[PDB]
């Protein structure tokens, strides 16, 4: 549990929508 | 024999000389001497009277604007000491802009026990640069010499030869002269100030300046200590106590000195510890007969009732009248203008007062390091606000670092808020701890304690970057540090190396070569994340290092922004703004990408 | 809002999985 | 027999390809094109589709996060033009962070119309250093190629030859260039923008980018200006009807919209100038029958109601929604960060808007250097306000110097106060005319505007020093002015006097060398009072000097603080705080001195 | 405050006159 | 009539009182 942001928003979606 | 004379209050001398030798009868002055703006006198008058029974004057000598003045040689040959009991704006002796003055010559002047000189605007001033100021005070750092025509022409000065000892002050023997036919005597240093009469002889203790005998407190110009029946002595024997700081009265003078100011109009001189005090202490009161305060059951505390309630504090005149009161009944507005650390006679003042009844403002007080002067405040109340509704006020104190000490201080804030905006050398750190101490009961708005104008003299960003791997051996220097990251990683631009070449073991903060470096690669993995650092080009063998880094980030209102600074260690031997603004234009690029592209279910 | 949400706050998974329309 | 194929809405294009390639019969877009994350594609099913058909993209193409697509040649091998009618954060053509693309090969395109490109983060993106970027942007200061592969590695690119033309863009011929296979057609600069069909020829006006044949309006693959059955024409001829800038539509086509949204939900379509604008614009309404917006009696004003009363203002893109309307019924918190000068698409888009009924916030804008954008805002109400009760918020806009132009400008502020702090290049003279022409309901209190630091950019001390002599020889400057005095004479510190080696004509305020001249004396009297000026060493014959003097003087809380500075003025030929404070507790002493000792009848 | 009265603000010749028993 | 201040005040005083 962190702040994602930037570039990690991006490649955390994708493991949550995946 | 010594003071052969009775004892002249203070007095205040205008207009003309009847009064100036009103003073023919005067060995000692209780109070101040002003010899005061007189215009009808030229340098013909001066030369037939002389006061030379005037031995010392308790509070101060001030000269202002009297023409025909040519020397104070006959003004005032026995002068020895001027105390400091009572200051005139913390200058013990003020010669201001008065004219036609050629030389100071008060050679019999050996000590000034409280206060400074402030010599200044004497535009026909000579021999001025050959004054001891090191053997007659003691405390030379308000000295301020400025605006004599010692500073704008050449004078010349001679002294009287054949002789009259130099002493070294910056590394040189230059002069230690009075006028063109006086010098100051220097006597051994084995004695502070204890008299010495012509030769190497130092007098008792009980004996100030100048004595004229071997040991003998009864046989000297001046006591240092309390004067008693021509004898000087230590603290008054019984049935004697002390008065003003200078004499022993008997019992007798403080019962009339009541009686008169009880009904004629005053000071009302009761006894207390042996001492007769103005007003009994706090804690204390008077009841009838007997002058004693004795202690009084309810605790009673002593005040002092502004005029208007609203008071200005500058120096040490003004801080003195706020002496031995806990609650005040007003306001103070502290402002100390100028380039000296005004600290132990306002800790002595103005350090027992417990309540103020209104606002503490702090204005314009430059050289202001500390508020620990009211190491006793405990409730600042706020029935008499300012505009604005202020209870603490706090300008551009531009040397103030560290507020009341809040590990040891309390205090109770009541009914206001603060008001920190542009003092440079302190921190928002001490602020939100006073906040948190104080328990402010206004709840300050926006704006009201400057974020980032608050902080921009002084690197407190409160953290610290572990070294980890540091190897020298001959030109290279090698740093692997601890990574560190905000809670937004795109906002840390780099750090800021900072090394200087100092083989001398005491270096201070922010000459100091600055580089910057770039940031290392968010892994978001337990490695390496290739411990920024850096290898410094250029070192020759065997010198020391001194080396600390600061953090670089963009700013952030809605935040106290987030930073870093290492220790200052020791390495052994062997375009701003625009890339601040591009960095904050690809945040709110990729802000903007992400807020239009990721949307939840409609 | 979603760097609103997720980079000055603290978002949970059940908000990641509801902004998981985004991708899909 | 251009645009062989139908008109394609505006798509979003996320997870697969099966739309990406539903495009396969699209000549035009009429919207945006979104080929936003697709992550289970890889580098061998991009090959087979290719869409040759697709000629131009009416208002952008956006990019972001698509993996294994190795070139753009096949999948949009004739884009010729994509138009700037709706842009995506003032950029006409985004490509983030998406990887795995070699190379743009965009050999086809030829202008954008409108916008700008911002290419970044591409960490395998070569072929970037030769594209045109001067003959298909005609607006090139917001182009933001920044963080490719080209700027990190050598990627040493190749490129046809035998052979095809390179430009000068900063001084050499370095290449053209697009791809490894393609180049892109120059030609001759006689005509700006209208075909060269591979030799020199240029066709008709009608006709953009590219042309086949000679001139015939008819035949081209893209029209400049409006489109008609088959043939670029101008201005539509009746009984045509323009529509959304770049077709020519007949009545029946805006009948059929207009009745398609009126019940099945949306841009009602009406007929205004010959144009089938979504909306009748300001000061005329729709009837019924006949699409037309016929004037309506007793003025009718267009209002953009806002979300929640409350709008961010960073790009373009957002303020292109406030076009049209005169009354805003919210608040504007214009944010414009970056280092572009944003001027003219804010005042054609966010220029008609006469009443705010909120507050006009400005947060942190850089690069924002007047607040001419609302030349027609008459009327900022106070209905909702912010925190504070501020009706016009102004955080620090770094390079804002002048506001409304306060000679031909209105303004009726009602129910707000004004914040203005922090502004560095700003003046006050400027904020105190805006505080007497607008007349402020609200009265601001103490430090709602900074006096002193929010004009320490740029020297408007609002006086003239006229110079009176000059006599310049071969080696000796000499001059003589008109002397000034604050109306305390104690402020003056002196004249800080400026000069630079510059033989050139264009010369602008503050290298620049300072000296330090004292004031003259205070002779009070009409003499010639020493005339300050100066005498500077050092001089070679035959140059050009610039000069210009400012004046040093105390801060004063309780006013704006004077000052003076002549004009630069061209000759032909022939320890900063310590002084302050220092002059500062001298006027304090005296000032102190003569409060004591001058005292009114008692 | 004959500095507050005489150099912030202008004062006349009557609160001179007044001001005359400083020096007298 | 001006803004007396500093060495002026105690040398206008002066014609003043006289
Ligand atoms: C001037 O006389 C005093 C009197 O003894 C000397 O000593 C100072 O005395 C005061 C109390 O009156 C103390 O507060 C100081 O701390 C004393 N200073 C010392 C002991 O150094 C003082 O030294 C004399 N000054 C000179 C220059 O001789
Ligand atoms: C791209 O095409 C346009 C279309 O004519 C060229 O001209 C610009 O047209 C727009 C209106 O669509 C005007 O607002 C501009 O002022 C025009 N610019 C001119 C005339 O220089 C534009 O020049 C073309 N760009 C390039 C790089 O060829
Ligand atoms: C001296 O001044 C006083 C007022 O202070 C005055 O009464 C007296 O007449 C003056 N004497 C002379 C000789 O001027
Ligand atoms: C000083 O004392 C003598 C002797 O008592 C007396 O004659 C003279 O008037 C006195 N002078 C003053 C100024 O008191
Ligand atoms: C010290 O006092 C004696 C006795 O009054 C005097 O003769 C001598 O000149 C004095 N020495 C000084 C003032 O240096
Ligand atoms: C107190 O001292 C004064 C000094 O003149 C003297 O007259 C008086 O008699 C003394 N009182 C006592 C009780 O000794
Ligand atoms: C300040 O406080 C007083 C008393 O609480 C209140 O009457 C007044 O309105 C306040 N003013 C401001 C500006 O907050
Ligand atoms: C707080 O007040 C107590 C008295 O109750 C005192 O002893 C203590 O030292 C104070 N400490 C702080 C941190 O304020
Ligand atoms: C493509 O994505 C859509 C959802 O956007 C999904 O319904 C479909 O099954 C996907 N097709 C393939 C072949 O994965
Ligand atoms: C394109 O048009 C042809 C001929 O009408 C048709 O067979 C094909 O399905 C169309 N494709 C699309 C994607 O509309
Ligand atoms: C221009 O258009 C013609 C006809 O479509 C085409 O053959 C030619 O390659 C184009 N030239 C370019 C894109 O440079
Ligand atoms: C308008 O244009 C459309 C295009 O398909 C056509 O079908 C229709 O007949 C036209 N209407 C008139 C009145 O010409
Ligand atoms: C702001 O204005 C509103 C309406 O006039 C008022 O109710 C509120 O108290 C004001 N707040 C401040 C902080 O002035
Ligand atoms: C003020 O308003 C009038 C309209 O009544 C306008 O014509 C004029 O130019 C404006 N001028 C200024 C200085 O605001």
């Amino acid at each position: 549990n962190q702040h994602l942001c930037g570039s990690e928003l991006v490649e955390a979606l994708y493991l949550v929508c995946l | 024999h010594l003071y052969p004379g009775e004892v002249c209050p203070g007095m205040d001398i205008r207009n003309n000389l009847t009064r100036l030798h009103e003073l023919e009868n005067c060995s000692v002055i209780e109070g101040h001497l002003q010899i005061l703006l007189m215009f009808k006198t030229r340098p013909e008058d001066f030369r037939d009277l002389s006061f030379p029974k005037l031995i010392m004057i308790t509070d101060y000598l001030l000269l202002f604007r009297v023409y025909g003045l040519e020397s104070l040689k006959d003004l005032f040959p026995n002068l020895t000491v001027i105390r400091g009991s009572r200051l005139f704006f913390n200058y013990a002796l003020v010669i201001f802009e008065m004219v036609h003055l050629k030389e100071l010559g008060l050679y019999n002047l050996m000590n000034i026990t409280r206060g400074s000189v402030r010599i200044e605007k004497n535009n026909e001033l000579c021999y001025l640069a050959t004054i001891d100021w090191s053997r007659i005070l003691d405390s030379v750092e308000d000295n301020y010499i400025v605006l004599n025509k010692d500073d704008n022409e050449e004078c010349g000065d001679i002294c009287p030869g054949t002789n009259c000892p130099a002493t070294v002050i910056n590394g040189q023997f230059v002069e230690r002269c009075w006028t063109h036919s006086h010098c100051q005597k220097v006597c051994p240093t084995i004695c502070k100030s204890h008299g010495c009469t012509a030769e190497g002889l130092c007098c008792h203790s009980e004996c100030l300046g100048n004595c004229s005998q071997p040991d003998d407190p009864t046989k000297c110009v001046a006591c240092r200590n309390f004067y008693l029946d021509g004898r000087c002595v230590e603290t008054c024997p019984p049935p004697y106590y002390h008065f003003q700081d200078w004499r022993c009265v008997n019992f007798s003078f403080c019962q009339d000195l009541h009686h008169k100011c009880k009904n004629s109009r005053c000071h009302q001189y009761v006894i207390h510890n042996n001492k007769c005090i103005p007003e009994c202490p706090s804690g204390y009161t008077m009841n009838s007969s007997n002058l004693l305060c004795t202690p009084c059951l309810g605790p009673c505390p002593k005040v002092c009732h502004l005029l208007e309630g609203e008071k200005t504090i500058d120096s040490v005149t003004s801080a003195q009248e706020l002496r031995g009161c806990t609650v005040i009944n007003g306001s103070l507005i502290i402002n100390i203008r100028g380039g000296n650390n005004l600290a132990a006679e306002l800790e002595a003042n103005l350090g027992l007062i417990e309540e103020i009844s209104g606002y503490l403002k702090i204005r314009r007080s430059y050289a202001l390091v500390s508020l620990s002067f009211f190491r006793k405040l405990r409730l600042i109340r706020g029935e008499t606000l300012e505009i604005g509704n202020y209870s603490f006020y706090a300008l551009d104190n531009q040397n103030l670092r560290q507020l009341w000490d809040w590990s040891k201080h309390n205090l109770t804030i009541t009914q206001g808020k603060l008001f920190f905006h542009y003092n440079p050398k302190l921190c928002l750190s001490e602020i939100h701890k006073m906040e948190e101490v104080s328990g402010t009961k206004g709840r300050q708005e926006r704006n009201d304690i400057a974020l980032k104008t608050n902080g921009d003299q002084a690197s407190c960003e409160n953290e610290l970057l572990k070294f980890s791997y540091i190897r020298t051996s001959f030109d290279k220097i090698l740093l692997r540090w601890e990574p560190y990251w905000p809670p937004d990683f795109r906002d840390l631009l780099g750090f800021m190396l900072f090394y200087k070449e100092a083989p001398y073991q005491n270096v201070t903060e922010f000459s100091w070569t600055v580089v910057d470096i770039d940031p290392p690669l968010r892994s978001n993995d337990p490695k390496s994340q290739n411990h920024p650092g850096w290898l410094m080009r250029g070192l020759k063998p065997w010198t020391q290092y001194a080396i600390f880094v600061k953090t670089l980030v963009t700013f952030s209102d809605e935040r106290r922004t987030y930073g870093a600074k290492s220790d200052i260690i020791y390495v052994q031997t062997d375009q701003i703004l625009k890339e601040l603004e591009e960095s904050s234009f690809r945040k709110t690029f990729e802000d903007y990408l992400h807020n239009v592209v990721f949307v939840p279910r409609p | 809002g979603i760097v609103e949400q997720c980079c000055t706050s603290i978002c949970s998974l059940y908000q990641l999985e509801n902004y998981c329309h985004s991708l899909q």
